[PDB]
């Protein structure tokens, strides 16, 4: 018989400066603070930055020390983690209820006191080796990495991790100008879980007073389209094929959303023939050894990309590409059944739910859509929304997909890789 | 009492490499005493009448 | 603004001219002791402060070696003398000693 | 505000029933529109026997493939089209079904973790094709390093008892397993007494047990008296499995001491001690700075990849102590520093880093039990394991109470001067010789 | 110079190494004792007394 729960409370400062919480009445307490200032907002003459940056959030402040951010949080069991997408950096910190006061000045300490010394920054400057070698030992890394540097011309083709030419070559004043020029409050929004909303203006209105680099979130990213080839001898050929989208927010992007649940994203059954997969039963049925097919679909700020997801053995590669992408074709031309949409419908609905369960994912929720909406949008309203998507727009989204120019990664033994050109 | 024993020694005494050391010392006094009478006096046992030891009634003050 | 404080600074110069490494174009920096707290701040110097520090080291050692000296032209002014190392040595000990009440509680 | 005291004691009661069957139904309600319901049974792997193995594993890959009621593909079919995610696990003692889904769907929810977990319709085809399946498995379960030298390590220290079996078991087993063995351990294991309904999210507890009674109705109705058997204690040997292999770039080694397992307080403090040790990992933020003098070393010296603390639990018995990944030259160094790591919490643990390991574990806690799913798998487990849940407030009073004392008292009593069991892969000639690593086991100035 | 080693942490762990020290004394002092054949302490022992 638990807590009537607390609503979030929600602030938008003149500033533009944005604070919501959350009193949940938990153990635990997480505080973010969401700033747009992820990967897109390099440059081509200090792309990896952000990178540097991303690893960077443990050197010494003003007022606080590298040796005490490290120990004085360890000291009470905290996290520091910092997370970027192409879009944003995420600084969230996480502790027991009665020590948000330590975490909280060592947070803004981080994004508004680096000090960014030669010889902390020099130290670090491996680590961007290290840290790419092991995100890049997912096949999906660098794909998708590198589907992104072949739609876009600009910004959203900026690859999450530092170029090796790059390394060693990031500089403490590249760093403070990032910082200077990207962390300012119309361009961040600090939320909270399990604690209040007075205290969270309150430093929000005391500390993150900052502003003086840019304004939009805008360079404006140009899809131009196309594709980048990987040999690898993998064995397997992992491949995305994708067209622009929806950006983020706008009712079309809700369309894809859907249309990438009637396609059919991740399992739902441990080990299933997912029965409910178009793209994977349209595969199976011409393709007879090991594969995976899922419908991809990102979107951002000012544009996205939606298409599909391959993994094939390297014989196989164009026959499940050209499996999946007829499958597609097949919904365009108009053969897309109601219950199928209302499928995907609660396919969506639940997966979102389910989503923001926890404290991670919720705050995850907030800080995105405080930075792309500035707003809050409860689950009710984005049901309905979902709810409002017709069976003619996601025909449409499939539609819009199949006739616009197309962007490609594949990387493996490419020998039986298509082309777009060939599909 | 004849099993649980070499146990009741090894917690007591050689757990510690300190009380393990002191056992060996303390341990070490109790033996040198023990074995320079048991062996003097096998050594003894051995002669009965051939040493100066035996002798020494004989020739007087 | 005092007679009395440019009389101690009088007796710092003398104690500066007397110790007379000056005298092999060295500074006051150039001559302590390498501690590890002294061996750190040489790692933080920037290139060029460190690649001078090299060079007033190489001269001097040569000038030592030759049992010479300078040009009294040549040799570092006691107003002239910049305390390169200094804030890199206490920032350092600064932070040592944070360590040290750390491992302490 | 509230303190952290007061949000403990805010956190409800979960809620406990029996069944007219053995069957427990548990529920901790929330005000999540979403939950996780499924099925926790006491099968696993020490329950089976020389010739039985990686049955369950088996069962486990037969359990969505379709039932009496709803056959092959069209269980699947259901919770897809519902939106809702079936998932399992087994473990050498706990076999767990359980859907993510909608709070709105908990009735169908249970009735289907209801006929899976009775009405496994096994056909004879699927059978067949599942070990195929399960042999691709272990053909790519040989790949992942760390899960073979647990597997060692498991073959070892266990040596002789079923615990120091796997869980999917051996290639020949797979193989000639029949349909027979399969009912025949379904028909042993899959009893009420031995299985909890378990729940959290968005549900009143009441409709948890009308659907319980519905669907799980007589399950060991008239059943259960005939050569049900408690499980053997497992003798730890303590004892060495080098397997050596310089085509593999990095070394594994996991070391362990013997555990008390589930029931013990010692569980509390040893996992404190554990806590200091901690973990780490090459990209990890900040190296020298790190709290654990291990984790300091290891960074500073380059002198590992990762490392990782344990203290796994059984009936009774379990393995406590740390696996570590690093190069050919490192094998010693890194056995060492965290030799003397044990030795130095056993014999000097300060009062201050206690409370650290005490917060960090706290904070491990509170963090793990976040959200439907991590909540309703401790439901389930508990009360297989402690026959209770046992309450955060509860964990927090076996926390506070520990001290340096409480450490180095419970330190030295599993640690000093023990027998570990080493297992090692991958290029481990410089694996310290057993007698030296037994050696490492305890300071001749203590 | 040594002010480093005056704190909380130093007194716990120092609190820890005396009943080991207080035992290394005395393997220490009845080893010289016993090597020595320490005459002014020995008559002391019952048994070991052998005159």
């Amino acid at each position: 018989v638990p807590p009537h729960p607390q609503d979030l409370e929600f602030t938008r400062l003149p500033n533009g400066l944005v604070i919501a919480s959350l009193e949940n009445y938990a153990p635990a307490s997480r505080i973010g603070l969401f700033i747009k200032a992820g990967s897109r907002y390099e440059n081509s003459n200090n792309l990896g930055t952000s990178h540097l940056l991303r690893l960077a959030s443990s050197l010494t402040t003003k007022g606080a020390s590298s040796f005490k951010i490290t120990r004085g949080i360890e000291a009470v069991g905290g996290k520091l983690s910092v997370t970027s997408t192409r879009e944003n950096m995420a600084y969230t910190v996480e502790c027991l209820r009665d020590d948000v006061d330590i975490l909280m000045e060592f947070l803004l300490n981080v994004t508004t006191a680096p000090e960014f010394r030669r010889w902390e920054v020099a130290a670090l400057q491996p680590q961007l080796r290290i840290d790419k070698a092991v995100a890049l030992q997912n096949p999906q890394a660098h794909v998708i990495e590198n589907l992104h540097a072949a739609a876009y011309r600009n910004a959203l083709a900026n690859s999450l991790y530092c170029p090796d030419y790059r390394i060693g070559k990031v500089t403490p004043v590249e760093l403070h100008d990032y910082v200077q020029n990207h962390f300012t409050s119309a361009r961040m929004a600090l939320i909270g879980l399990g604690v209040s909303h007075p205290v969270l203006k309150q430093v929000a209105e005391q500390f993150l007073n900052i502003r003086g680099g840019l304004g939009l979130s805008g360079a404006k990213a140009k899809y131009h389209g196309g594709e980048i080839r990987e040999q690898n001898g993998d064995s397997l050929v992992h491949a995305a094929l994708v067209a622009e989208s929806a950006a983020i927010g706008s009712a079309e992007a809700n369309a894809f959303s859907v249309l990438q649940h009637v396609l059919g994203a991740g399992p739902h059954v441990k080990r299933g023939s997912n029965a409910t997969s178009s793209l994977y039963q349209a595969v199976a049925k011409g393709v007879h050894q090991p594969f995976d097919v899922s419908a991809f679909n990102a979107s951002y700020s000012d544009s996205g990309l939606f298409g599909f997801y391959t993994i094939s053995q390297a014989a196989s590669a164009g026959d499940v590409i050209k499996a999946a992408y007829n499958q597609v074709k097949t919904i365009a031309q108009g053969n897309l059944s109601n219950p199928d949409v209302q499928a995907a419908k609660n396919k969506l609905k639940a997966g979102y739910l389910m989503s923001v369960e926890s404290s991670e994912g919720f705050l995850d929720e907030v800080g995105s859509q405080a930075l792309a909406a500035g707003s809050y949008t409860p689950p009710s309203t984005v049901l309905q929304q979902i709810d409002a998507v017709a069976d003619a727009d996601v025909i449409n989204a499939a539609k819009k997909f199949v006739s616009g120019r197309k962007s490609m990664a594949a990387s493996g033994n490419l020998g039986h890789t298509p082309f777009i050109d060939e599909l | 009492v004849a099993p649980t024993l070499t146990a009741r020694l090894y917690s007591l005494l050689f757990r510690r490499t300190s009380t393990f050391a002191l056992t060996i010392v303390v341990g070490a006094l109790f033996f040198e005493r023990a074995f320079d009478q048991g062996a003097d006096a096998i050594y003894e046992h051995i002669n009965e009448g051939k040493l100066w030891k035996h002798i020494k009634h004989k020739y007087e003050n | 603004v005092s007679a009395s404080s440019r009389w101690l600074e009088g007796i710092r110069k003398w104690y500066y001219n007397a110790a007379g490494f000056n005298k092999l174009g060295l500074m006051r920096d150039d001559t302590i002791h390498e501690n590890d707290d002294v061996k750190e701040a040489i790692r933080r110097l920037p290139e060029n402060l460190y690649d001078d520090r090299v060079f007033r080291i190489k001269r001097a050692l040569d000038l030592s070696m030759r049992q010479q000296i300078l040009p009294k032209e040549q040799w570092t002014k006691y107003e002239e003398d910049k305390s390169y190392l200094e804030p890199y040595l206490k920032e350092v000990i600064r932070e040592r000693k944070e360590r040290e009440e750390w491992a302490k509680k | 505000t509230a303190t952290y005291a007061q949000a403990l004691q805010s956190v409800p009661e979960t809620q406990v029933s029996q069944l007219d069957n053995g069957l427990r139904v548990a529920s901790e309600q929330s005000s999540q529109p979403t939950c996780t319901v499924g099925v926790w049974i006491d099968a696993g792997s020490r329950y089976e026997s020389e010739k039985n193995n990686g049955a369950g594993y088996f069962v486990e890959h037969l359990a969505f493939k379709g039932t009496k009621n709803r056959p092959g593909n069209a269980l699947e079919k259901e919770v897809e089209s519902m939106g809702a995610h079936l998932n399992a696990y087994s473990t050498r003692e706990h076999t767990a079904y359980y859907i993510k889904a909608l709070s709105k769907d908990l009735p169908k929810a249970v009735e289907l973790l209801a006929d899976i977990v009775q009405n496994c319709s096994l056909e004879d085809s699927q059978i067949e094709k599942e070990r195929d399946v399960i042999l691709q498995e272990l053909q790519e379960n040989d790949t992942s390093m760390r899960d073979v030298v647990f597997n060692y390590l498991h073959a070892t220290a266990f040596q002789g008892t079923p615990l120091a079996q796997s869980v999917e078991g051996p290639s020949e087993n797979v193989r000639k397993l029949s349909r027979a063995d399969l009912t025949e351990y379904l028909s042993r294991h899959y009893k009420a007494p031995r299985m909890v309904l378990a729940a959290a999210g968005g549900l009143e507890h009441r409709q948890l047990l009308d659907l319980a009674q519905k669907h799980f109705s007589g399950l060991s109705g008239t059943y259960d008296e005939d050569a049900v058997p408690t499980l053997s204690p497992c003798r730890f040997t303590g004892s060495q499995i080098c397997h050596r292999e310089d085509g593999l770039p990095l070394a594994h080694v996991a070391i362990a001491v013997e555990g008390p397992g589930w029931a013990h307080p010692d569980n509390v403090a040893l996992q404190v001690a554990n806590a200091i040790i901690g973990h780490y990992d090459c990209t990890y933020g900040g190296g020298a700075h790190l709290s654990s003098p291990l984790a300091s070393i290891a960074a500073t010296n380059k002198l590992c990849q990762s490392f990782q603390t344990f203290n796994i639990c059984y009936a009774d018995t379990g393995l406590l102590g740390a696996h570590f990944v690093c190069d050919h030259m490192s094998i010693d160094d890194m056995m060492f520093v965290l030799q003397g790591q044990w030795m130095r919490l056993c014999t000097s643990a300060t009062e201050s880093e206690v409370l650290r390991g005490k917060n960090l574990l706290r904070n491990a806690l509170v963090s793990h039990l976040d959200g439907t799913t991590p909540v309703c798998e401790d439901i389930g487990r508990s009360l297989l394991t402690y026959g209770r849940r046992i309450p955060l407030a509860e964990w927090e009073s076996r926390i506070a109470e520990v001290d340096a004392r409480v450490v180095r008292e419970v330190c030295s009593k599993y640690f000093y001067d023990q027998c570990p069991a080493v297992a090692g892969f991958g290029p481990i000639e410089q694996l310290p010789d057993y007698n030296r690593i037994r050696s490492g086991m305890f300071w001749l100035r203590f | 110079m040594l002010t480093r080693f005056l704190g909380p942490r130093y007194r716990q762990l120092a609190r820890n190494w005396v009943p080991t020290a207080s035992l290394w004394g005395a393997v220490g002092a009845v080893g010289l004792v016993w090597a020595t054949d320490w005459r002014l302490i020995l008559d002391w022992v019952p048994y070991i007394n052998g005159k």
